This record gives structure tokens, sequence and C-alpha cells, in this order.
């Protein structure tokens, strides 16, 4: 009887959202 | 001050020792920062940005 | 709560008797 | 704290004395220390007092 | 007498059920799970090489991996509020607390860690302070431990309850004590289907269920991969999976039933029952396999419904086998009780004038004939002659020949006209499918 | 179980005799109170847990 330490070992497409400012800078 | 910083940096390792006991999870794991060796840091400093 | 009993909690440790002591 | 619970009658007061000669009982595991810790709060929280 | 689930620490079936619920696909839960039932199979060939006739099988662990197929334990008689408190008197926690209150109000997002909604998980975090790391329990243990629980709720009792319950969180750790938590609510969330587990298990296994109803004879017969099964129909003294009906379109029922002549029957209203009567001998079963044969008595001597029928089966029938409704009979004004206010047939209390009336309306055995694979009609006429009905206490549900839509509709309006639910509707050529729904039967409501 | 020097108590006798006395005096003042012993570290094991 070997003990039981033995027997067990224990594609898509492409998305793009632009973000434009909108400061007085801008 | 180098001695002061090290002690307090000492008791913030604690702090952070005794928060991971508490079983406390951050939700960044990059924040881990690892433990302040005074001997590590100072070999490394030595050898590294001393010249 | 100071000076008290550690044996019966709720009374004040009672101090030995000293009888009789001459000044 | 199972012996303080299997009393009947009503218990105006708990208290538990600890008599021993070793300051640091667990040195070398941390996690038993922070057990023990956390036992002890438990104990206080439940109104046990402890000398 | 060994066995291997005395071997078998409960620490390993714990990390392969947490493998299997942390896998993306069903490929890598499959492949744990084969890995696993292979090291045991292993395990099983290697110790018992020399016993000849051997009772163990893989049903330790199967009752465990699945809590809702459990027959032989009786209800634990706890859930999540009733662990909650056990918990909490148990581990002294107080009962102010923040863990205490976060245990019991479990379902509140108060907390805002963890989860708010899985019992498991806060009783896991609750408890990784407060338990070692390591187990030293193996399954035949816990098994013994939860047969324990059961029988003592049974019993009555619930110091002991209390006792094995602090041994079994006294000997866990914090996720074998939250998967304990898991199978004593009978909740896994495993993610992978009981019929892909039985597949694996083994090629005719669904099967077996289905007509048997009991985790052991399926874990003890299919051990042996290669080794099949001949054969496998309804037996005696096995609960087998009833056949349901699906809802059907008015419009288009002719077609359903391949443009035939068909049965229309009342829908009754109560609870699904199936009687096993070999001798004097008779087992009740529920519809999912309980067993309620104490209510209704397993001797004529002793019961609610058995001891008055005992005698209403003709001399030839000896071995009977019936699927049909529990429902309860007013008898101060000859009506049936409908279903809803004033009483439930599953526990009805004895002072009550309500009698308990069984309606028939299919046979699967009589005088060791299968009947499963033959036509409804042949079940029928066989059905005819195995009692004399004796009205109030047992009756054959009355069928009537139809083949228009008119019909249909007329039956349809006469029920709604004496208050019922609907009709149902059954093809004369179906054959008896256990478990399966919507193959002959057909059912119709307003 | 080790005393410093030859005329001395060791701790486990100190311990007796304040249990013996608080005991003796809890008969004499309060003898419906409530009293326990234990030990922790021995090799036998009794208690309703089983640790
Ligand atoms: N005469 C009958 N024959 C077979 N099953 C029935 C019958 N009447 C009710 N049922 C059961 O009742 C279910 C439908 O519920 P309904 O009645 O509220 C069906 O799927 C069957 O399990």
């Amino acid at each position: 009887m070997s003990g039981w330490e033995s027997y067990y070992k224990t594609s898509g497409r492409d998305s793009l959202i632009f973000l434009v400012d909108a400061s007085k800078a801008m | 001050q180098v001695r002061e910083l090290a002690t307090l940096l000492h008791m913030k390792d604690l702090e952070i020792q005794d928060y991971q006991e508490s079983g406390a999870t951050l939700i960044r794991d990059r924040l881990k920062t690892e433990p302040f060796e005074e001997n590590s840091f100072l070999e490394q400093f030595m050898i590294e940005k001393l010249p | 709560c100071p000076g008290e009993s550690l044996i019966n909690p709720g009374f004040k440790s009672k101090k030995p008797a000293g009888g009789v002591d001459f000044d | 704290a199972n012996l303080f619970s299997d009393v009947q009658f009503k218990m105006s007061h708990k208290r538990i004395m600890l008599f021993t000669n070793e300051d640091n009982p667990h040195g070398n595991d941390s996690a038993k220390a922070s057990r023990a810790r956390t036992k002890a709060g438990d104990l206080r929280d439940t109104g046990i007092f402890l000398d | 007498s060994q066995t291997v689930a005395s071997h078998v620490p409960f620490a390993d079936l714990c990390s392969t059920l947490e493998r299997i619920q942390k896998s993306k696909g069903r490929a890598e839960k499959i492949r744990h799970f084969r890995e696993f039932l292979d090291s045991w199979r292993k395990f099983h060939d290697a110790l018992h090489k020399n016993h000849k006739d051997v009772t163990d099988s893989f049903y330790p662990a199967m009752r465990l991996i699945l809590p809702q197929l459990e027959r032989e334990r009786m209800a634990y008689g706890i859930k999540e509020t009733m662990l909650a408190k056990l918990y909490i008197e148990l581990l002294n926690l107080p009962r102010d607390g923040k863990d205490a209150l976060k245990l019991l109000n479990y379902r509140t997002p108060t907390g805002t860690h963890g989860d708010a909604g899985d019992f498991a998980m806060i009783a896991y975090f609750v408890l990784k302070p407060r338990c070692l790391q390591k187990g030293s329990l193996t399954i035949q243990q816990v098994n013994d431990l939860l047969d324990s629980i059961a029988s003592n709720n049974s019993a009555k009792r619930k110091d002991l309850i209390k006792k094995s319950l602090l041994q079994l969180i006294t000997q866990s750790s914090a996720l074998e004590q939250k998967w304990l938590i898991r199978m004593i609510i009978k909740d896994l969330k495993l993610g992978v289907s009981q019929q892909t587990i039985f597949s694996v298990f083994h090629n005719d296994a669904a099967e077996l269920h289905n007509v048997t109803t009991d985790l052991e004879k399926v874990c003890r017969q299919l051990h042996d991969p290669s080794v099949g099964l001949s054969d496998i129909s309804i037996t005696l003294f096995s609960a087998f999976k009833p056949m349901l009906a699906a809802i059907a379109d008015i419009e288009h029922i002719e077609k359903d039933m391949k443009h035939q002549s068909f049965y229309i029957e009342t829908k009754l209203d109560g609870e699904r029952m199936q009687m096993h009567k070999d001798g004097d001998v008779y087992k009740y079963f529920s519809r999912n396999g309980y067993n309620y044969t104490d209510q209704f008595g397993a001797s004529p001597t002793e019961g609610s419904l058995t001891p008055f029928i005992h005698n209403a089966f003709k001399a030839d029938i000896q071995i009977c086998i019936l699927d049909g409704e529990m429902m309860a009979y007013n008898p101060n004004t000859q009506t049936f009780m409908q279903k809803g206010t004033k009483f439930d047939i599953k526990r009805m209390v004895e002072d009550s004038d309500l009698q308990t009336c069984y309606c028939v309306f299919d046979v699967l055995m009589v005088n060791n004939k299968k009947l499963g694979h033959e036509t409804l009609r042949k079940r029928y006429e066989i059905l005819s002659s195995i009692f004399t009905p004796i009205p109030g206490r047992i009756e054959i549900v009355q069928k009537t020949q139809a083949h228009t839509k008119n019909e249909v509709i007329d039956a349809l309006n006469e029920a709604i006209d004496k208050r019922e639910e609907g009709i149902m509707v059954k093809q004369p050529l179906s054959i008896y499918k256990p478990d399966k729904r919507g193959e002959g039967w057909l059912k119709i409501k307003p | 179980f080790e005393s410093q020097s030859e005329d001395e108590l060791t701790p486990f006798d100190m311990s007796i005799q304040c249990i013996q006395s608080v005991y003796i005096s809890k008969i004499i003042s309060s003898d419906r109170d409530l009293l326990a012993v234990v030990f922790y570290g021995t090799e036998k094991d009794k208690n309703s847990v089983n640790f």
C-alpha cells in the first residue's frame, strides 16, 4: 500500500474613442 | 537625520505588518513596498549612487 | 476602583489590623 | 471562555489570572501571537477581565 | 473493512473544488475532476487488490460534491441564519460586535468589503485569523460528523449539534470551513452542471440516476469505466424521476399530436407521489425522491392513506408501481379542496376532517411485468384492471378521447367554469421517459 | 520549575500557595462564588473541546 501522497500529487474589430478638451485654452 | 528616518521607516513597516495580519487587502497590488533593511539600503547606495 | 480587593470585587481591600501603636 | 459559558448562574464578574514567567511565549511564530491578540480582544469584548 | 475515504484528506477535496470554481472554461474543470477521479480509482485498485467483495465506492466524495442529491441524510435543520448564530455562540464573538452583525445581516452591503451576497465568503473572512492553516480531518470523519448532526437534529438535541460543529470548527481551516458551510447550505456554485459530472463519472450515469435516484447505487455499480450496463429500467423500491409536461399552444395542439386522436384530462393540484407495493410492504416516494412513507404508512396496520386501501387491490396484483397525485378531500361536501388556503397536503393536521385522496394516472409495473416501454393506451388498459376504485381514498383520473380543437377549447372553458387550473393532453402512443419534459404530455391553462 | 537560589520558592510553588490562599479566603468570606483551576503547557489534555 503506497501512500495517498504518491497517487495525488496535488480576432475582433478595433474601437477608438477620441476625447477633445473644450477648455478656453484650446 | 538618517537614523530618525530609518526609525520612522521601521515604524511604518510595523504598521504594514499589522495591516497584513488584520486580513486587509489592498486594491492595487503595485503599491506593495518591500521591507526596509538598513544594511541592504546602505550597501546599494554605496555601490550605485555614491560616485 | 483604586485600592480594590483582588479576592472580592466590589469591596475595598481591608487593611490588616494593627492594634495599638503608641506615638 | 468555554468554561465561563458552561456556568448556568448569573455572573457579576468574570476574571482570569495568568501565572507565568515567560514574557515572550511566542517569539518564533508571529501568527500565534496575532491569534492570541485576537482572542484576548474577543474575550475583552465579551466582558472577561485579564490579569 | 478498509475504506479509501479514511485515507483521503478533506483538504485535497477542498482544493480540487476551489480549482474547479476558479476556472474559465469547462475543459479545465473537467480535467481537474477527471484527475481526482483517476487518482481515487488508482488508490482504490491498489488498496483492494486482495479483498474480493468490496462495498467501497466513490460515494463518500460524491455526496459532498453534489449535496443536493443526498437522500440518506435527513434535513440538517440549519440554514444561513442558524449557522451564523451557532458560529457566534461557539467562537465567543461579541453579540453586538462588527463580525456578528456582518454575519447576521449578510445581505446588507454596508460592509463594503468582500461580498454582500455570499455568506461563505464572509464566514471565510471572519475565520481567517481565528483558524489554523492546516487541517487534520478526513472525508470519513466529516461524513460521520454530518451524519451525527443530522440524526441529532432529528432527535431534538442541540448540545450534541453544538459539540459536533465545535469539533468541525476546531479541526478545520478557513477554506475547509467555508466549503463545509457551502455543503451544509447544499449549494456549491462550482459552475459545472450535474450532468457534466455524471457524464465524466461514467458513460451511462444520468439514466441510472434517473431510474434509481440514489447516489450509492450509481457510485457502486458504475465503478470500472469499461464495464457498462446492458439494460437499465425501473426497479422496485427505487425512486424514479417523474415525467413532466410542457406548455402547449392551443392553436397547433393537433400538430403536436401528429394529427391523431388524443386524451384530454383534468389537471390535479397537489403533491406528486409514486407508490411501490410488494405484498404488504409499501413505499411512497415524492417528486424529487424524498421518502414520505412515514406520513402515509408503510404497512396497512399504521398509516394515513394505506390502512384504508390495503384491500382495494384485486387479488392477482402482488407487485405494483403507480404514479399519481395526492390531494385533500372534503367529505361533508364530497369535493376536492383545491390546493392553497387553509391546508397543506404535505403536513395535514390529524384533527382536521379533511382526508387524503390519491388520483392515479399511470402504472409502471404489475406482477414483474415492465410496462415502461409500452404505449399509453396499453398502460391505461392495464391500470383499469388493478384496483376497484373506492371513492375518497383512491381513484383513477378520467381521460376523454378527443380529436378536434373545439373539444380542447370546450374542455378548457368547462375547467375554468369548475375553477380548475386548466387541462392537459396526452398522446396515445407516448412512452414513459423518466425525467424528460414535453415528450408526450402537454398542459394548457388560460 | 527552576529555583534561582537554593533557599527560595519555585514559581510553581508560589502559584500553588497563592491559589490555596485565595481558596481559603473565598471559603471564609464568600462560599457561593465560583473558582476553577487550569494548566497550560502540560502533556496531557482534558477539556470539552479536546485541545
